């Protein structure tokens, strides 16, 4: 929807506006002796028809400051990336509408970066010329890089209906974005709360001067000033320190386009800032590594004066750099020195460096002990990421210690809780172990058996992507080559794969196989029993009283009693299918504890007042073949 | 000969497992506890022997505050300022043995010092900046050598090559480009350097000095403590 009185153009036009602007950071009592930079850029704005622009930019010249005249004049030269900088411009092209004249809508192409989005909205927002009002007071909400706004609008000159002249102005201390962009800091550093305190030391003010024509209500020119200043630092306070943005957008011509079709990229974005890393070129790396160097070496000249400065500014530029690009050149900084890497990542709040940490462990030489004393400690803190997952499974690669597994499989958990995404990772993980079963599930039979245990802990995630190594579970469960010991633990694997139709049949089968060993029978019979069904109870039932090893059909039928005497509220369901299984059999009768595997269970029902019963669940497993004096198994 | 092994499960999450072969396992690693333990003598008698430099430098921010505010470009205002502390110090003693030369160092150093940044940043681009910086260090200890010849003993303390800073009172200011960290010089008007030195001894002097511009009635200049780089230092001097 396009008012006209916010009409600040001509349909079918192409304004083609040179883009001029610097930043220039300096102190006025040293003749504003500043770090300045100079942006200069061509831009082609597109008009087929009111509120629907096209924005096509190119000819940008990224110059900066590398030295001042005498008389103060600087001295601009295009920089390395000034190059690349125009290629990322000119290789996008930006179409926007703008509703009602204040609810701005950006749709760019081919998901232009985050940064020269924002600095594209900035451009927009010095653009943007609020409709025409006949109120020299005029203040209102407006929304802008930086959030919305309570902007002020006087008109300076009008001729006619029609302003001329007109100063756009809003204070910075009051637009939604005043809250201070939170960044990493030391995670040692015991300060904190005062970031506020300093807004109160901060000072700013925007002011929008613009020139306007009254024909074809287009802008000859636009002149934005921004200056922000600081307090302390400053004697009489008004010595303290000064900021300056100033951009300029001159209106070389006004090509008349023949155009009526405007685009609507498929990516919808708002005027507003996204957030964005404090990012650094790849080069600058290495100068970190000359002043690590540098530090090495100044130990050796004895001098400390500045040490710990170039530390900060080290830091600094660590957070400017990237995570992979670290973890790369990682080595290299533990080969120059340990301890202070050690002060670096300790001083260092980002989680790469957190990461980084076990990295360093590896390269350390850790002694295992305290490897899985980490290992675990950090897999237990919340919201895993898909790196530090890379790096939980290299060192169980490693080391291939229990904890490192354990460890392993809960951050899986995590993550997977964290991330339904079924990454690379978990596929790289899932082939790893695949590998250290086979099908067959041969090898050390402690190996094997945590493995298989492991496995176990994350077994809805293999299901989700890997049918195949439940396929060799259960051939594994099938398979007479591993120990009784390995066939139990690959039961036991089922504990996350909740056993469907085809898992209760291969149990059904290893189970019912006279053959079978008591305890894998009875342990098959178990996970079984875990969500079984009328049809197979019903088996079961009419194979117990012809079972062998009497001490299973002790325990079975003490089962099946204990599940008729059990009240609980699942176990009501449970019994209807006992019942049914119960039509045309009846079970063996339960002798003997001391010499015979029993079955024992108990349940503790309480009525909590406005809450659901809470039942606790006890049972008893007795193992004991005719000549043990001594349970030979029990678990509690 | 009877295998066992005992596992820990919470909400069916097993938490390790014991074994006897687990044991067997400990018992090893008390064994290999013992034969790291053995070596461990020699190994630090000979770092004494051949000698070495021992730095303990700890480098900790106890203070920091950092945040960036957007701008009306799109441009990110980098904003941030620290407190930081460097309390360690320099040692580790050689011994020449059979020389009976012994070379000794021992000068803990503190650097008080802090920054302000501020900086207007282009991501993975460019930046621009400027850093408030003030400045307090200290060291103190010694240089000793001592050695046995022929039976002619001498302990020898080489004097300072460079001046003894006490304290060293210091404030600057930067400007910062991606590529480059640069000071900005003091203005030469009024610019006020002086030093008054004591005699300690006669080839050693006791100096307190004063480097700064006196600009304070100039405008838009901080007065004579601000507005340049200002050091004020309290050192011995080695005449040399």
């Amino acid at each position: 929807v396009c008012p006209k009185d916010a009409t600040r153009f001509k349909h079918l036009r192409k304004y083609t506006y040179n883009y001029e602007a610097e930043s220039s950071s300096g102190v006025p009592g040293t003749a504003d002796s500043r770090s300045a930079t100079r942006i200069n850029c061509k831009v082609e704005l597109e008009v087929p028809q009111l509120c629907s622009f096209i924005l096509k930019t190119s000819q940008c010249t990224l110059k900066e400051v590398y030295g001042f005249n005498p008389e103060g004049k600087a001295l601009l030269k295009k920089t390395k990336n000034s190059e690349e900088f125009a290629a990322a411009m000119s290789r996008y092209e930006l179409k926007l509408a703008i509703p009602e004249g204040k609810q701005v809508f950006l749709y760019p192409e081919k998901d232009e970066p985050t940064y020269i989005l924002n600095i594209k909205r900035g451009i927009i927002s010095a653009l943007l010329v609020p409709p025409e009002t006949e109120e020299a007071k005029q203040v209102l909400f407006l929304d802008t890089v930086y959030g919305n706004c309570s902007t002020h609008f006087t008109v300076k000159t009008r001729k006619g209906n029609v302003a001329t002249e007109i100063s756009t102005e809003r204070d910075l201390g009051q637009c939604d974005r005043f809250k201070p962009i939170r960044t990493g800091i030391s995670p040692l550093a015991l300060i904190k709360g005062m970031t506020r305190p300093l807004s109160t030391l901060i000072s700013s003010s925007q002011s929008c001067q613009y020139t306007l024509d009254a024909k074809r209500k287009h802008v000859a020119e636009a002149i934005c000033k921004e200056q922000h200043l600081f307090l302390p630092f400053s004697y009489k306070n008004k010595y303290g320190m000064v900021a300056q943005v100033t951009q300029t957008l001159k209106l070389e011509d006004t090509p008349k386009i023949n155009s009526r079709f405007f685009g609507e990229g498929t990516k919808k974005m708002g005027l507003a800032f996204e957030s964005t890393k404090s990012t650094s070129p790849p080069k600058q790396a290495e100068a970190v590594l000359k002043t690590l160097q540098e530090l090495k070496k100044l130990t050796i000249s004895e001098q400390n004066i500045q040490r710990a400065n170039l530390f900060n500014k080290l830091v600094t530029e660590l957070r400017g750099l990237s995570d992979e690009a670290v973890t790369s050149l990682l080595p290299q900084l533990i080969e120059v020195s340990s301890p202070i890497t050690l002060q670096a990542l300790v001083q260092c709040g980002q989680p790469q460096c957190s990461t980084h940490i076990l990295q360093w462990l590896k390269r350390v030489h850790a002694n295992p002990l305290l490897i899985d004393v980490v290992t675990y400690l950090v897999a237990l803190i919340p919201e895993p990421s898909a790196q530090q997952l890379r790096e939980i499974f290299n060192m169980a690669r490693d080391q291939r210690s229990r904890a490192t597994l354990y460890a392993l499989s809960h951050a899986v958990n995590n993550y997977h809780k964290t991330n339904p995404t079924g990454t690379q990772e978990l596929l790289d993980i899932a082939n790893y172990l695949m590998e250290q079963i086979q099908d067959d599930c041969t090898g050390d039979e402690d190996y094997t058996y945590l493995i298989l245990r492991v496995i176990g802990n994350m077994g809805q995630t293999m299901e989700q992507l890997t049918p195949e190594l439940k396929s060799s579970i259960l051939k594994c469960v099938q398979s007479t080559k591993p120990s009784l010991m390995i066939q139990k633990a690959a039961i036991q694997a089922l504990r996350k794969m909740e056993p469907k139709d085809k898992d209760q049949e291969v149990l059904l089968q290893t189970f019912l196989d006279d053959a079978s060993p008591g305890d894998k029978r009875l342990a098959a019979y178990l996970m079984l029993m875990r969500s079984p069904s009328q049809a197979d109870i019903n088996k079961i039932v009419q194979i117990l009283p012809w079972e062998q090893n009497e001490q299973v059909k002790n325990f079975v039928a003490s089962h099946i009693a204990n599940i008729l005497n059990s009240e609980e509220l699942d176990i009501q369901d449970l019994k209807k299918l006992v019942k049914e299984a119960l039509k045309e059999s009846q079970l063996p009768t339960v002798m003997d504890f001391r010499k015979f595997s029993r079955n024992y269970q108990l349940y503790k029902s309480v009525s909590l007042p406005s809450l659901d019963p809470a039942s606790a669940k006890i049972e008893g497993n007795l193992i004991f073949d005719p000549n043990n004096y001594l349970p030979k198994e029990s678990m509690l | 000969v009877p295998e066992a092994r005992a596992y820990l499960r919470i909400l069916g999450e097993e938490l390790g497992f014991a074994s006897l072969h687990d044991l067997q396992l400990l018992g090893k690693l008390l064994l290999m506890g013992a034969r790291t333990l053995q070596g461990i003598p020699q190994m630090i008698g000979e770092v004494i022997r051949k000698g070495s430099k021992n730095d303990f430098f700890l480098h900790y921010i106890f203070m920091e505050n950092a945040f960036e505010l957007p701008t009306g470009a799109g441009l990110q205002l980098q904003i941030s300022s620290s407190g930081v502390i460097a309390p360690g110090a320099k040692a580790g003693v050689k011994l020449e043995v059979a020389n009976m030369q012994a070379e000794l160092v021992a000068k803990p150093s503190v650097s008080v010092e802090f920054v302000t940044n501020m900086g207007i940043i282009i991501p993975d681009f460019a930046r621009s900046g400027v850093q408030m910086n003030t400045n307090f260090f200290h060291e103190s200890g010694l240089e000793a050598h001592v050695a046995l010849k022929a039976g002619k003993l001498k302990f020898i303390i080489p004097s300072p090559k460079r001046p003894v800073k006490l304290l060293s009172g210091g404030n600057t200011l930067h400007l910062v480009s991606t590529t480059k960290t640069e000071v900005i010089p003091p203005l030469i008007e009024n610019r006020q350097s002086w030093s008054v030195c004591k005699q300690v001894f006669p080839g050693l002097n006791y100096c307190t000095s004063g480097a700064y511009s006196n600009a304070s009635s100039t405008d838009s200049a901080s007065y004579y403590p601000l507005t340049g780089d200002t050091r004020l230092e309290l050192e011995l001097r080695p005449t040399g």
